[PDB]
RNA sequence: AGAACCUUACCUGGUCUUGACAUCCACGGAAGUUUUCAGAGAUGAGAAUGUGCCUUCGGGAACCGUGAGACAGGUGCUGCAU
């Protein structure tokens, strides 16, 4: 729901679902081009983190 | 019609759909100008152990349902007899004894 | 103001405008006399002038395009006495008094089967 | 032999195609070829249903048949169950889904094909051929048919030499090209020959 | 021999790390170390010693390298790093270029009244950014121009 | 702005067809160019007839088909559907090209 | 979202039976997914429990 | 309305016979693919690999072969049986 200006107050639930889901993308894509292994597993780890 | 004759022919057009159309490639331009040395010398040799059928110039275009070699029809892939007693019963669409 | 006539002659589809003005025959950009003007009895682009206008006074504009010579000859020949529509029956009888009117209808003849040239056989023999 | 077919010289006419769609020059053939698989195949196994004329549309990846008999109760089996038995099928020789339509004719002794039937049936069952014959021109003029004639020609009677004899009423005019004269031929394998039923009815002047 | 190691930088400063890194070399002229950088993970062709792993740590907006351990960090395993170099030059063109390219193959709709609805590529325009693709609508492929983002591949 | 070339065999039925395939945009978009036709093309097969000699006795066929245009004016998403999606009559082609 | 953490066809349609936009504006066709932008067509609470 | 082989039915020679083409039976193997020698080729001997679909899995049948008899095949003859 936005606040009295018209700027949308997020919770913190959409930050963390939407942290989740670009680092999944990021991974996938990660899966298709793909890179070396230290960056699958830095990647990996931070949606672990996420 | 000699029905080994048809199967004569529906062999070939498979040994066509398998080797040719992907191995007439040594073909194509293995037989046009590049290193034109033994590798094009080996090439012209190599399309010979390929079986004597599988080229499409084996292909005979016989009728769809008789089977007839002559008389063919290369836009219905009947012959002229099959043609004639099918369009004046109409099963083929938009045809008729027409005059101008 | 301007004025129109078609003629279609053997397969050749003329577009004649006349209009009063000068004495010259434009021919698709050409003149009469490079076109055919030199060529194979002319004689038609203007039978119907000196027929009836003897001045002359309207200048051509011709537009044909189509088949051959003698016909685009023809189609044009159509097209002007259709386009003394103006200048109608009054001297336009005299025109079908000398013909000059009808289509000409004439096309040459489908080849069919069997024969040649539409009606030329190929020579059977007896024995 | 030097008549021309009735129905083939009137298809721009009177008499629509039996098979009405349009392709292009790549599909034409085997959409053709195919078109003749599901007309066999029907009429392979329809025998006793007594059918006359399957049309065929092509909606755009699609196959519609169009099946007309005089008894659609038997090929329907019970609420339609025989259809999709044959749906089944005509699926596989046309690689397209299939949808089955019937239309029944409640006079079938008014149309060419089936009074064929009505003859070239009996015909190996050992009758007399003028009374098979007679009964079908009796019977289309009494159910109030403008024309009808049929001929039979071959081995008939188990004879020798052929004959071609030929039996008709009222009006057939075969030179009027308005007549939608109905036209269809059967034969009967006896055992001495086949015989060639050749049936033309005329129904109505335009 | 300089064998090659990753570096993660802020991820949106890394032409800035890339800058910052050339010129802290070029300052503390360990130039006989590094042989070059390339580009929010960062390429590094270069040896180890600890003094050249300080000086990577102080180019500024760099976290750290990535490896097996802190102690000596893992050089390349080069897996897929030039598909992944290739995907971010191709993205340039593939947006930038937008080379509207297929054929035969089929497509995808989700945009339009065709949204929803797949179909194949019969002709298609990179020069006008375009691919010629047909949709089955009521079963008839109504061949239709859908551009590279209104459709996507199958 | 969408050029709307339709094909059948039929020309009562693809000049028929085209009555409403107008209708469904006019009645919509209410801006179409018109029904342009186009020179048909007459596909002839001329062949024998007998199963022997006798190679003078010959049926002329001939198969026309036609071609309509109507290339209607206004893209609005409406329209679009209404034409894309809304093809009719069985056995007439319609291909578009926007 | 057309399908974002805030999508229609995953979840439902924000307005009471209103599909979206351009489609079903009345109480007819309760369910219909129209092609313009997939979608779910239900109540206003819908979204809650999914 | 189109024979270099093909077509092709003719000829020499090399071959196989329940058969190249269909239905049926009993077995065994997914089917398929790659490649080598011997051979004029047909074929013969292989050598590698694949090992999918429905499940009562003691499965069955899309599919390749081997054996079974029904049979299949015939552009063989007779247009003066049709």
């Amino acid at each position: 729901v936005p606040l009295d200006g018209g700027r949308f107050a997020t919770s913190d639930l959409n930050d963390l679902y939407r942290r989740v889901i670009n680092r999944n993308n990021r991974l996938k894509r990660l899966l298709d081009l793909a890179a070396p292994d230290i960056i699958v597993r830095n990647e990996k780890r931070m949606l672990q983190e996420a | 019609a000699k029905q080994s004759m048809k199967a004569r022919e529906v062999k070939r057009v498979a040994l066509a759909d398998k080797y040719f159309a992907k191995r007439a490639e040594l073909k194509a331009i293995i037989s046009d100008v590049n290193a034109s040395d033994e590798d094009r010398w080996n090439a012209v040799l190599k399309l010979q152990t390929l079986p004597r059928d599988s080229s499409p110039s084996r292909q005979r275009n016989r009728c769809r349902q008789t089977g007839r070699p002559h008389g063919f029809l290369r836009k219905f892939g009947l012959s002229r007899i099959k043609v004639r007693e099918a369009a004046m019963r109409g099963e083929i669409p938009g045809l008729k004894k027409a005059s101008w | 103001n301007q004025y129109y006539g078609t003629g279609r002659r053997k397969s050749s589809a003329a577009r004649v405008f006349i209009k009063p003005g000068n004495g010259k025959i434009v021919i698709n950009q050409r003149s009469l006399e490079q076109y055919f003007g030199r060529e194979t009895a002319r004689m038609v682009v203007r039978q119907p002038l000196e027929l009836v206008d003897m001045v002359e006074k309207l200048d051509l504009y011709i537009t044909v395009k189509g088949g051959g010579i003698s016909g685009q000859a023809g189609a044009i020949r159509h097209g002007i006495t259709r386009a003394l529509m103006e200048y109608d029956e009054s001297l336009r009888s005299e025109l079908r008094k000398a013909g000059f009117v009808t289509r000409d209808a004439r096309q040459v003849e489908r080849k069919k089967v069997g024969l040649r040239k539409a009606r030329r056989r190929p020579q059977f023999s007896k024995r | 032999g030097q008549k021309v077919h009735p129905n083939g010289i009137r298809l721009g006419i009177v008499k629509p195609w039996n098979s009405t769609w349009f392709a292009n020059t790549k599909e034409f053939a085997d959409n053709l070829d195919s078109d003749f698989k599901v007309r066999q195949y029907l009429t392979k196994e329809l025998a006793k249903a007594s059918v006359s004329r399957i049309v065929i549309e092509r909606p755009a990846k699609s196959i519609r048949v169009t099946i007309h008999t005089a008894r659609p109760g038997i090929v329907i089996g019970k609420k339609g169950e025989d259809v999709e038995k044959l749906r089944k099928v005509v699926a596989d020789i046309a690689g397209v889904p299939a949808q089955i339509n019937i239309a029944e004719v409640r006079k079938p002794e008014l149309d060419a094909k089936l009074v064929a039937d009505s003859i070239t049936s009996q015909l190996e069952r050992r009758v007399m051929f003028r009374r098979a014959m007679k009964r079908a021109v009796q019977n289309a003029m009494r159910l109030g048919a403008k024309g009808i004639k049929v001929e039979v020609s071959g081995r008939l009677g188990g004879a020798e030499i052929a004959r071609t004899e030929w039996y008709r009423e009222g009006r057939v005019p075969l030179h009027t090209l308005r007549a939608d004269i109905d036209y269809n031929t059967s034969e009967a394998h006896t055992t001495y020959g086949v015989i060639g039923v050749k049936v033309w009815i005329f129904k109505g002047e335009i | 021999k300089k064998r090659w190691y990753v570096v993660q930088a802020f991820s949106g400063f890394e032409g800035r790390v890339a800058t910052s890194l050339r010129e802290h070399i070029k300052l503390h002229n360990m130039e006989d170390l590094f042989g070059e950088v390339m580009v929010g993970y960062v390429l590094v062709q270069m040896v180890m010693n600890d003094a050249s792993w300080h000086l990577v740590r102080s180019v500024p907006r760099v976290m750290g390298f990535i490896g097996g351990t802190s102690d000596r960090p893992a050089p390349i395993s080069d897996k897929e790093v030039d598909a992944i170099m290739n995907r971010l030059q191709q993205v340039g063109d593939k947006p930038r270029p937008k080379t509207l390219f297929e054929p035969g193959e089929m497509v995808r709709v989700n945009d339009g009244p065709f949204a929803d609805f797949n179909g194949v590529v019969e002709e298609v325009d990179y020069e006008k950014s375009r691919l010629k693709v047909s949709v089955s609508i009521f079963g008839r492929a109504t061949p239709v121009e859908l551009d590279f983002s209104q459709v996507e591949k199958a | 702005r969408i050029r709307i070339r339709l094909k059948a065999f039929d020309h009562r039925l693809i000049d028929q067809a085209t009555a409403e395939i107008v209708e469904t945009a006019k009645r919509t978009g209410a801006q179409v160019r018109g029904p342009i036709p186009l020179p048909t093309r007459k596909e002839r097969f001329t062949v024998l007839i007998s199963p022997h000699v006798n190679k003078d006795a010959r049926d002329q066929y001939e198969i026309r088909t036609h071609l309509r245009l109507v290339d209607i004016v206004e893209p609005t998403e409406k329209t679009v559907d209404a034409l894309m999606r809304l093809d009719l009559a069985a056995g007439v082609d319609v291909q578009i090209s926007l | 979202e057309r399908d974002g953490l805030f999508c229609a066809r995953i979840f439902g349609p924000v307005k009471d039976y209103e599909c979206l936009c351009g489609k079903y504006k009345r109480l007819k066709h309760r369910g219909v997914i129209c092609e313009k932008c997939g979608v779910e067509v239900t109540q206003t609470k819908v979204r809650r429990e999914r």
